[PDB]
């Protein structure tokens, strides 16, 4: 493929990258936040029993979050890109690699939790 | 408020309305013709259509489908005691009728199947609504031919729980030879064969119309036999090709599974169109990306006995309603599936090049017939 050949049509293909990037993000905050709610039921006060309630409600709403990531995934899959479309495929590539990051992150909280 | 055609089915249902001398398919919320027959009970809701469909992965024991396949029929009935195996769900014996058990804010609660399907008939009710701006009573409801009298009753039993005015109940068979006007056509009596494939089942029925009579002369078909079995011969293909290519084997990983069964989904509606598919997917399995191609061909030659198989079905109904094939005025294609060239080509060859009615959107024939069914009714 030509060098510094970018193209209007490739702009269209990073555009939808982007959004998925901003969803990542924002799905990766709800992430940190029930990674701090887990520390709370942790070194709060709930005995045996109402805090296994809580964990299991916490193990609900990290199900949701790995079923979210699960749903960008499938989201980038549609995309084809050519060859030339250099810039969207190494986008593309990174982006996967950070959802499989954080998915191996949802995994060491859900197996850890309402067993 | 006008009234609406209801075609209630295993795994999607459809909600029509004819108005200004046209039938329209109502888009529900997410903006889709048609709306998953689930319902998920969840700690803090339930959740009807789409919103249930979505959550599936989540909660797959409490999240129920198929009801379809259940009402009307006693706990020992053999198709009761043979879907069961495959649901993630609990099946109980109410005292001979079976109920569906779930985990419902908290409390394992247990529903009977036209309370299920009261549920989705809710939503297909809300549906019409929502797009009319009017409130929607009336509704002619579709069952399958085969049905019995128990069946029936429930299916009407679900519309009255849903608070619907259940003007009439009419075959899914009669419904797309009304949408087609087949029962318009002048002549001597009509043979009709209905070819119906969609939503996981395979049902082929022969109707004889006379002066507007229908006739259900036989009924065959697969209980099990539908979309997800075609996308899941492209998945081993898949599966086959990544060992081949770089000596690994995906299918243990359920994640890499799916992502290659979502795609092969969606390249298989591509080859309904086009005769090649290409799927991208980074990172499936050990870090590999997984670039690929599918012609219409190789599809075809992996669904080669499913796709041959549905003939058997057409050859059954034929010989039990005493008809040789030449006696087949029309043809009729309904559900999603109808939509692969490969299946429309046998069919159309069995029947010596006879065209085919699949100008209706196989999805929507049933609920544009009980549509037009519920405007002649108003
Ligand atoms: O449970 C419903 C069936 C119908 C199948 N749909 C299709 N199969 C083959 N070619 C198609 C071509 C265009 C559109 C199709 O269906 C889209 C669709 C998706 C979901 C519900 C209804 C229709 C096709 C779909 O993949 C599924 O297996």
């Amino acid at each position: 493929g030509p060098l510094g050949s970018n193209s209007p049509q490739e702009e269209v293909e990073l555009k939808k990258l982007k959004h998925l990037e901003k969803s990542v993000e924002k799905i990766a905050d709800q992430l940190e936040e029930l990674n701090k709610e887990l520390t709370g039921i942790q070194q709060g006060f709930l005995p045996k029993d109402l805090q296994a309630e809580a964990l299991c409600k916490l193990d609900r709403r990290v199900k949701a979050t790995i079923e979210q990531f699960m749903k960008i995934l499938e989201e980038i899959d549609t995309l084809i890109l050519p060859e030339n479309f250099k810039d969207s495929r190494l986008k593309r590539k990174g982006l996967v690699k950070k959802v499989q990051a954080f998915l191996a992150e949802c995994d060491t909280v859900e197996q850890n939790i309402c067993q | 408020g006008p009234a609406v055609g209801i075609d209630l089915g295993t795994t999607y249902s459809c909600v029509g309305v004819f108005q200004h001398g046209k039938v329209e398919i109502i888009a529900n919320d997410q903006g889709n013709r048609t709306t998953p027959s689930y319902v998920a009970f969840t700690d803090t809701e339930r959740l009807i259509g789409d919103a249930a469909k979505n959550q599936v992965a989540m909660n797959p024991t409490n999240t129920v489908f198929d009801a379809k396949r259940l009402i009307g029929r006693r706990f020992d009935d053999a198709v009761v005691q043979s879907d069961m195996k495959h649901w993630p769900f609990m099946v109980v014996n109410d005292a001979g009728r079976p109920k569906v058990q779930v985990e419902y804010k908290g409390e394992t609660k247990s529903f009977y199947p036209e309370e299920v399907s009261s549920m989705v008939l809710t939503k297909m009710k809300e549906i019409a609504e929502a797009y009319l701006g009017k409130t929607v009573t009336n509704a002619v409801v579709t069952v399958p031919a085969y049905f019995n009298d128990s069946q029936r009753q429930a299916t009407k039993d679900a519309g009255t729980i849903a608070g619907l005015n259940v003007l009439r109940i009419i075959n899914e068979p009669t419904a797309a030879a009304i949408a087609y006007g087949l029962d318009k056509k002048v002549g001597a009596e009509r043979n009709v064969l209905i070819f119906d494939l969609g939503g996981g089942t395979f049902d082929v029925s022969i109707l004889t119309i006379e002066d507007g009579i229908f006739e259900v002369k036989s009924t065959a078909g697969d209980t099990h036999l539908g979309g997800e079995d075609f996308d899941n011969r492209m998945v081993n293909h898949f599966i086959a090709e990544f060992k081949r290519k770089h000596k690994k084997d995906i299918s243990e990983n359920k994640r890499a599974v799916r992502r290659l069964r979502t795609a092969c989904e969606r390249a298989k509606r591509t080859l309904s169109s086009s005769t090649q598919a290409s799927i991208e997917i980074d990172s499936l399995y050990e870090g590999i990306d997984f670039y690929t191609s599918i012609t219409r061909a190789r599809f075809e030659e992996l669904n080669a006995d499913l796709f041959r198989g549905t003939l058997d079905p057409v050859e059954k109904a034929l010989r039990d309603a005493k008809l040789d094939k030449s006696q087949i005025h029309d043809i009729v294609l309904v559900g999603g599936s109808t939509r692969i060239p490969k299946i429309q080509k046998l069919l159309q060859d069995f029947f010596n090049g006879k065209e085919l009615n699949k100008s209706i959107n196989p999805d929507e024939a049933v609920a544009y017939g009980a549509a037009v069914q519920a405007a002649i009714l108003s």
